[PDB]
């Protein structure tokens, strides 16, 4: 089970 | 399966 | 077993 | 099976 | 086939 | 079926 | 068959 | 051979 | 034992 | 035929 | 043995 | 297992 | 045969 | 033999 | 051996 | 002997 | 002959 | 073992 990368965060309101 | 960290959202102002 | 990357943090508002 | 990377979000205008 | 996330466009001002 | 990376977003108008 | 990465967009002027 | 996307240039002002 | 990537830092207060 | 990465864009005039 | 990547430093406040 | 470096937090102001 | 990555462009002065 | 990545340069002060 | 592109330096002002 | 990635630089004082 | 990545550019004077 | 380049620190002002 090779690993999955994480999601980048958004700019704030 | 070492999975990645998810990013933080930005702050308001 | 290959490991994963992490994400970036967003930019602050104005 | 190798997994893929995700994209970055654009910058706000002015 | 775990595929990546697409990024958001910036906001107007 | 190895995975494909995602497209980066654009700067806003 | 390994796939490729995409590029980043430049910053606006002033 | 899934090849990557080319980035956009910045705008003038 | 293949290696693990590092965590990105946060914006300051 | 393994794939080739894309070129990053330039800052605008 | 494949090696890992390093992280980025945050941005300063205002 | 050569592991990655952790990033610094930003400074206040 | 694995291919390489490209670099980023620097930021303008002030 | 797989090659390594290079680092990014920091941002200037104010 | 498809090798990568080198980045541009920033401009003065 | 597979290669090791480089360390990112810091913001200046 | 596996490929070598490119060097990132500097901030301008 | 082709190893990576280390980044520059930012300048003062």
């Amino acid at each position: 089970p090779p690993a999955i990368p994480g999601i980048p965060g958004i700019p704030g309101t | 399966a070492p999975d990645g960290k998810k990013g933080e959202a930005g702050r308001p102002g | 077993g290959i490991p994963g990357m992490p994400g970036l943090p967003g930019a602050p508002g104005k």
